[PDB]
RNA sequence: AUACAGUGAAACUGCGAAUGGCUCAUUAAAUCAGUUAUCGUUUAUUUGAUAGCAUGGUAUAACUGUGGUAAUUCUAGAGCUAAUACAUGCUAUCUCGACCCUUUGGAAGAGAUUAUUUAUUAGAUUCUUCGGACUCUUGAUGAUUCAUAAUAACUUUUCGAAUCGCAUGGCCUUGUGCUGGCGAUGGUUCAUUCAAAUUUCUGCCCUAUCAACUUUCGAUGGUAGGAUAGUGGCCUACCAUGGUUUCAACGGGUAACGGGGAAUAAGGGUUCGAUUCCGGAGAGGGAGCCUGAGAAACG
């Protein structure tokens, strides 16, 4: 699907002139996010439009980069991850099994399943609950 | 007034908060300048700092540009033909960004005649235009897409739909009618 | 009321305008000379 | 008469097929004063952004309605102006009127006419009494003051030079926009006398660093088959001026090139009339002059098109004798000395046909 | 806090001004000026509590408006003008000049100075950019902008600038192993050579420095103010030379 | 203070001074750089609709920019007070004889409640309402909405018993008759339906008609007359039919004006006859005697209109529109100036001797 | 949905808003009902 | 001093009154404490850079008189007069330089000569006179579709000194010709300065005689649109049903405003936390609203 909604989904300011008959009639801009992180070929040469895409969307990753594991995948372009860690209990002088759930935007370029180990980064907040955009997946 | 924050909404763990402090000036919400076709009516609002935001409520003239040739001109408006916000808004003729409209073709016709000498309808390599757009010229009635935010600048600046997106929104128009 | 001091103020205003124009032009010319010489070298 | 909504009111009622578009008899009776008010609205100086905005508005206004209205507008412009001095004489003026106000009228006319050309590129006609007479009269006044006065009136001499340059460029623009709409033989004698007065005298010494409107106008003269009238009217004065430009080695390659596309066009275009043989022999002398060129003065497109000129010379054979064949072998050795990496296989094969 | 705060209580005054505690309850706030808010030093405190040429605020005011004090070749006139780090003060009836600098404990202190050194000053080249007409410019720490700068200038540099005329004299890169000044941090104020520079990609870029008593320590490029080469400091340091016993 | 027709005297006691083609804002700038009855009879930007309260003393108006309601009084002859709301109201009505309770259909797909104490909470509607009316024998706010729904809510119940069905895309015009408490709804698709309360059943469906130019109509008025028995419908070609209560034959037929849609058709209990009033976006308002169906008068306001009202007694016509001033009109030929503006008899004398 | 669903949910202020009102009927509804019968249906 | 000039009433105009000060009743990540973002934004002023007609208009306060009323920090009516008041408006440079010249260069000539809104671009990644020649393939970050630079227009719309002190010169066709001192006020943009606005990471009292929850009216996001300084279920139009969890969600209990500090048994740690510091919140009821850089002020 290329017209998944009732508006002409396209990245803005890109104009391909019909006057010139270039072989590549669909111009796809992207950006090397860098930060020591690679840009997937599926992203740089996909056929999807995503403004929240960490590598093709008009939002930059910056600040904090965090790791997690995929829990639920019943949701479009966004996946929640689980962080487990140790706790600071002074009374019994111990740790404790702690868990947290962090929803994060995911780009259609990457492929995800439940149980994958993924890394995400901080971006400008987009929705009421989401705060982050993925940058890599990894098999587990 | 029209609030802006989100503490009035529930939490993400299934809970409802309480009141923290009253509405302040730095979370203002204001009226949409829902513009209809009419006499150019622009209102000035002095906003935070020394800003001057102009909101239009009736408009009959806007600036629109042809892309492939690369020209731009002031022009009238017939009126909205489509806007994915609400078809009822389209019917009521509410001007808004990312909307589809019908616009006059006589200014571009005069431009083409003056610059080219070949009258559209009925330097050929540079005078070739799309079949749909030249039929629109012959009828005198062209299409366009407006994407200027109304209640920010009171301006209506857009482009005439080129072949791919022109046919895209034309098939949308036909699926409507 | 038109005054000799108003005339003086007018001539001074024009003088300062042309003065800063000249100074800006001189700074631009010197920067251009310096850039040309460094790029050649 | 209002100012703050002028473009709005124009684009609302005054456009045809628009709201309250003016009927035929209504415009017939009211346009004259509409012409006068727009004469004022163009006489307004655009020394600010909004002022130039309304000026571009009015210049977009003019090419809408119909032509005779604009023709009468230009007639009123010329009536404010005059050419009857010159044309009660032939190239004389009894009362030399070079006043700064008069030249201001001249310049305002130049501005309006060039703006009208720019906005009405093709559909404009040439109302002779308002296009031929006033432009030549203006440039004649420019030359008159140039040769009469000293350098003392710096303002007057400066605006005279600017007026002359603008007249040349606007005449070139109108010529290239009409092409061959109609025969201008009414004043070809006068306009070509004006052309031959300063140009062929001093066409190479001054206008040699960057391309000139005169040069491109002469290129159009060679290009259009009906524009050889000057060439065949004078004893190839323009051809000799072009030859002098070619011979002058201080001219830049991007100026000399267009001379050579013009030469290619004029060689290609055949006319079975008098002096065409002398003209093509003069272009043979031009080839003799360009023999050392293309490698000491002159650029892939230019070298390719000059090679095509040489090829076409070979096929059509307007130059045949042993002298020009020795010159052709000299050109061949020069151009084979020249590079071939930045060329095309077809261009090399055309070199092979020359050989 | 409805809006801006225009006071400073005495106790929360910047602890590196070393005001006496039991004098009152209010502190002098520097105005808006060429230096920051926590790390400046106003003429009022410099005259009342460093030069001691004063006994009372109104006395400082009187001297100021009689205009014996000009800052960086420019007469100031308030009691709140915020002189900043490595700055110039000039008094004529004394033939005194003051290079305002830091000490071992990180306070400001004076440096008696004569004209041949007062005539120059050194901005930390901090932000290079270009604007309208594509004209170039550089931004030093003091909030001073310099249009049409030398293309041989990059970020994190130190440029020696004339004061009266205002044209650049020269400058100095950021190069490893050079005499430099650390502005902030726990152990700010010491001077040594930067053996190398660790880089974090858009992060804290830590730097290791040896001091002339030959000891290693760690700073950051935000706190480092480049001074000069080995054996050639370009500004007459106050005694101590970064040695802490 | 003017007069348009020659045989009949009318009066633009309030309105624009200059007729057409010149900006009202530019005009006021110029002239104020260089006589009103009710000061600030004005929103200065636009106006949507006026409903005079049943007390005959209030004037509620909807102003567009900074959407708000103007509350004029005739005792003070000025603004009682203004009140801002969120969006420019589409439909409003004063439930009581006084404006103490007012309810307005708001284009944000919602309904809002002005009260003397304040503004009671807004409530949404599932489908965009198009025409809201209050049934006054059974306390009902019912709106023909976007599509096939005619939503309903009671002032004792507060639920939605059933959104009634109108088998067309839109609900073009609605009226309720209380002489016979029936429901009338005309639709641009040339379909008019009549519904019966106490039985929740539509009782009529009719009005398949075409014009001379062969185009489906746009019925912007579906009202009735003072008797509450015969009804009138009005549509785009200056086309007004008037039916009786139980006939398919148009009792009155007319076409006039232009292709611009007639905006309101209103009866008038004239002293000896019944009169009829059209307001149309041909920028026109015309006066007939119904029995002759004859054009006793025609009036050109020189600026177009969005809504009109008449004073219950006689003489005054409020007109709320997109203009800078919403304006009122006096007719001497149907009655004198109302009591609070009694001196306009003298004003009429002044214009006549003028 | 957001606010586009019709559920017959209780609204206290409007339920006790202004009711009750009068039976403002100028007829007995019997002739009215037989007049409905005698409308354009017959 | 025959324009005024000293002094200074009133009044007009500018600036400022959002600081300071007080109060603790609220609230268990609500702020808070620490940290970060701003490649998510606005900024009076300070400070730095920054801009190619001898001078015009009206319309008034303070003033004077007449009043009225029982009447205010009452008004009417009439007659005056200024702007940093209001509203208006005017004034030669840069490219190649043939040719002359050698110095030092001119020299006709062909050329270019503030802000708004959109669109389209750029802004990419070997020989040796062993004495010497090159005879080849913007900055920025981790990055921005950045800065910038341009094209075309576009704008109910911007300024681009119609002021001002102290002195008072310079030249000379001694004209009152033409220039010119020190410095206040204004005004563009950027920078910078004080903030502000959101937001990353962690950390809350007792509690299961509270296991189930939001999911409507948004409870999760997407698309799309309006909303300011800016993204945003901020709001809304269409799709999906997400999401807390005994890893106690959820609610409930706190005459607990938060933090720091203090006392406290010798030693576990226990008590005020009221103090003099830094945050938060606030003053007949409510709402609408006005200014201004800054506000739901207490005006």
């Amino acid at each position: 699907t290329v017209q998944s909604e009732r508006a002409f989904q396209k990245q803005p300011h890109i104009f391909n002139n019909p006057k010139v008959k270039t072989s590549k009639r669909t111009k796809r801009w992207y950006k090397n996010a860098g930060l020591g992180f690679k840009t997937p070929k599926t992203a740089i040469e996909g056929s999807y439009i995503d403004k929240k895409c960490p590598f093709t969307g008009l939002v930059s990753i910056r600040g904090k980069i965090l790791t997690g594991t995929v829990v639920s995948t019943k949701m479009h372009r966004t996946i929640v991850i689980r962080r487990a860690y140790l706790h600071y209990i002074p009374k019994y002088n111990r740790y404790e099994k702690r868990h947290k759930n962090v929803p994060v935007h995911v780009s259609p370029a990457f492929r995800v399943q439940v149980g994958d180990i993924v890394t995400v980064g901080q971006c400008r907040p987009i929705s009421k609950t989401v705060r982050f955009n993925v940058v890599k997946v990894s098999a587990a | 007034g029209i609030s802006r924050d989100s503490r009035h909404k529930r939490s993400a763990t299934g809970a409802k908060r309480a009141q923290f402090r009253k509405k302040r000036k730095f979370e203002l919400g204001r009226q949409p300048a829902n513009t209809k076709i009419g006499a150019k009516r622009i209102h000035s609002v002095r906003t935070r700092g020394g800003n001057k935001k102009y909101r239009a409520l009736r408009i009959e003239t806007g600036n629109f540009s042809w892309a492939s040739e690369g020209i731009s001109k002031k022009t009238r408006i017939a009126g909205v033909v489509y806007h994915p916000s609400n078809n009822e808004l389209v019917r009521t003729n509410t001007l808004t960004k990312a909307a589809i409209v019908q616009i006059d073709a006589t200014p571009f016709r005069q431009w083409f005649e003056a610059h080219y000498g070949q009258t559209l309808g009925k330097r050929a390599a540079s005078a070739k235009i799309e079949s749909s757009v030249e039929s629109q010229f012959s009828a005198g009635r062209l299409y366009a897409c407006i994407s200027s935010r109304p209640g920010q600048s009171g301006r209506c600046d857009g482009y005439i739909l080129e072949g791919e997106e022109l046919a895209f929104y034309l098939r949308r128009l036909t699926a409507k009618k | 009321l038109v005054t000799p001091q108003r005339l003086q103020r007018k001539r001074h205003q024009r003088a300062l305008k042309v003065r800063n124009a000249q100074a800006q032009r001189e700074a631009a010319a010197e920067y251009a000379q310096l850039l040309a010489k460094r790029l050649s070298e | 008469l209002d100012d703050t909504l002028f473009k709005d009111e124009i684009t609302t009622f005054l456009t045809e097929n628009g709201s309250q578009s003016i009927k035929a008899e209504d415009e017939k009776v009211v346009m004259p004063y509409v012409l006068r008010i727009f004469f004022g609205r163009a006489q307004v100086p655009p020394t600010s952004g909004q002022k130039r905005s309304r000026k571009i508005a009015v210049i977009s206004v003019l090419p809408n309605f119909k032509k005779p209205y604009i023709n009468d507008f230009l007639s009123l412009a010329s009536e404010r102006l005059d050419y009857n001095y010159f044309f009660g004489n032939s190239h004389q003026i009894n009362s030399s009127k070079a006043t700064l106000k008069t030249i201001r009228r001249m310049t305002g006319f130049v501005n309006i006419v060039n703006s009208t050309l720019s906005v009405l590129r093709t559909n404009f006609p040439l109302h002779t009494n308002s296009v031929l007479q006033p432009l030549i009269y203006s440039i004649a006044m420019a030359y008159y003051v140039l040769d009469t006065e000293s350098t003392e009136e710096v303002h007057l001499r400066k605006m005279a030079s600017n007026l002359r340059q603008q007249g040349l460029k606007c005449l070139s623009s109108v010529f290239e926009f009409v092409g061959n709409t109609f025969d201008w033989s009414t004043s070809m004698e006068d306009i070509y006398a004006v052309v031959v007065k300063p140009r062929i005298s001093h066409f190479s010494d001054e206008n040699l660093q960057q391309p000139s409107s005169l040069l491109r106008l002469f290129l159009y003269w060679a290009h259009n088959p009906s524009l050889y009238q000057f060439l065949y009217y004078d004893e190839f004065a323009t051809a000799t001026a072009l030859m002098d430009t070619i011979s002058n080695q201080h001219v830049k390659e991007a100026v000399i090139g267009p001379i050579i596309e013009a030469a290619d066009s004029i060689i290609r275009n055949p006319v079975n009339d008098d002096h065409y043989v002398d003209l093509v022999t003069l272009i043979c002398t031009s080839c003799l002059k360009i023999l050392p060129s293309l490698y000491v003065k002159l650029d892939s497109n230019s070298i390719s098109t000059f090679l095509n000129l040489l090829v076409s010379i070979t096929e059509m054979g307007f130059i045949q004798d042993d002298h020009v064949r020795s010159r052709l072998i000299s050109s061949l050795i020069s151009i084979l000395k020249g590079k071939l990496k930045k060329l095309q296989e077809n261009d090399t094969q055309k070199i092979l046909k020359i050989l | 806090a409805r809006g801006p705060k225009k006071h400073l209580k005495r106790l929360a005054a910047p602890h590196h001004w070393l005001l006496d505690k039991l004098s009152g309850c209010y502190a002098p706030r520097p105005s808006a000026g060429p230096h920051k808010l926590r790390e400046s030093l106003p003429l009022i405190v410099f005259l009342r509590n460093r030069l001691k040429y004063a006994l009372n605020g109104r006395e400082v005011k009187a001297i100021l408006m009689q205009r014996h004090v000009k800052v960086d070749g420019k007469v100031r006139t308030d009691t709140t003008y915020p002189a900043g780090f490595m700055d110039v003060i000039t008094l004529d009836a004394t033939n005194e000049n003051f290079r305002l600098v830091y000490d071992v404990k990180g306070r400001f202190a004076v440096h008696r100075i004569t004209d041949e050194e007062a005539s120059y000053k050194l901005g930390k080249v901090k932000k290079v950019q270009l604007g309208k007409k594509g004209v170039p410019y550089v931004v030093t720490h003091d909030g001073r902008t310099i249009r049409y700068p030398d293309p041989n200038i990059k970020v994190n540099d130190t440029v020696k600038i004339d004061l009266a005329s205002g044209k650049i004299t020269d400058f100095i890169k950021f190069d490893a192993g050079k005499l430099v000044y650390v502005t902030g941090g726990r152990n700010l104020g010491r001077i040594g050579t930067i053996v190398h520079k660790e880089r974090h990609d858009g992060g804290f870029d830590l730097v290791h420095i040896k001091d002339s008593l030959d000891n290693t320590f760690v700073t950051r490029l935000n706190n480092v103010f480049v001074i000069g080469e080995q054996g050639k400091p370009y500004i007459s340091l106050p005694k101590g030379k970064g040695i802490k016993l | 203070k003017s007069t348009s027709a020659n045989d009949v005297s009318v009066y633009q006691v309030s309105g624009t001074n200059v007729s057409r083609s010149l900006p009202d804002w530019i005009a006021k700038k110029r002239k104020r750089q260089l006589v009103e009855l009710i000061q600030d009879f004005e929103f200065s930007e636009a106006s949507n609709k006026i409903k005079v309260s049943r007390d005959g003393q209030y004037c509620m108006a909807t102003g567009t920019y900074k959407p708000q309601i103007h509350v004029y009084d005739f005792a003070n002859l000025s603004l009682k007070f203004d009140r801002h709301t969120d969006a420019e109201n589409v439909d409003f009505t004063i439930l009581s004889d006084d404006w103490t309770k007012s309810v307005h259909l708001q284009n944000d797909r919602s309904i809002q409640f002005q009260n003397k104490g304040g503004l009671h909470y807004t409530t949404r509607i599932p489908k965009f309402g198009r025409s809201l009316v209050y049934n006054k024998v059974n306390c009902d706010l019912y709106v023909g909405a976007s599509g096939n729904e005619l939503y309903r809510l009671n002032l004792e119940k507060g639920r939605f018993l059933n959104p009634f069905k109108l088998d067309t895309e839109g609900v073009n015009h609605v009226s309720i008759n209380e002489v016979n408490g029936l429901l009338a709804a005309g639709t641009e698709t040339n379909v008019v339906e009549f519904w019966d309360p106490r039985s929740r059943s539509r009782v009529s469906k009719l009005y398949l008609e075409n014009n001379i130019d062969n185009r489906p109509f746009q019925v912007t008025t579906t009202s009735f007359r003072n008797d509450g028995l015969t009804f009138a419908c009005g549509t785009s070609n200056g086309y007004s039919y008037i039916y009786d209560l139980r006939t398919s034959e148009p009792s009155i037929i007319k076409d006039q004006g232009y292709g611009f849609d007639i905006k309101k058709i209103i009866w008038l209990d004239n002293v000896g006859t019944e009169n009829k009033i059209v307001t149309c976006d041909k920028r026109i308002a015309k006066i007939w005697d119904r029995l002759d169906g004859k054009a006793y008068a025609s009036m050109e306001p020189s600026v177009d209109i969005n809504d009109i009202e008449h004073v219950p007694g006689t003489g005054m016509f409020f007109t709320a529109n997109e203009s800078i001033p919403m304006h009122t009109y006096y007719i001497p030929s149907l009655g004198p100036s109302p009591r609070w503006c009694s001196f306009l008899d003298s004003i009429t004398e002044e214009l006549e001797e003028k | 949905s957001k606010g586009r669903k019709l559920n017959y949910s209780v609204q206290d202020p409007i339920a006790n808003y202004e009711a009750p009102i009068t039976s403002g009927y100028k007829w007995s509804d019997d002739q009215i009902d037989e007049f409905f019968a005698g409308l354009l249906g017959q």
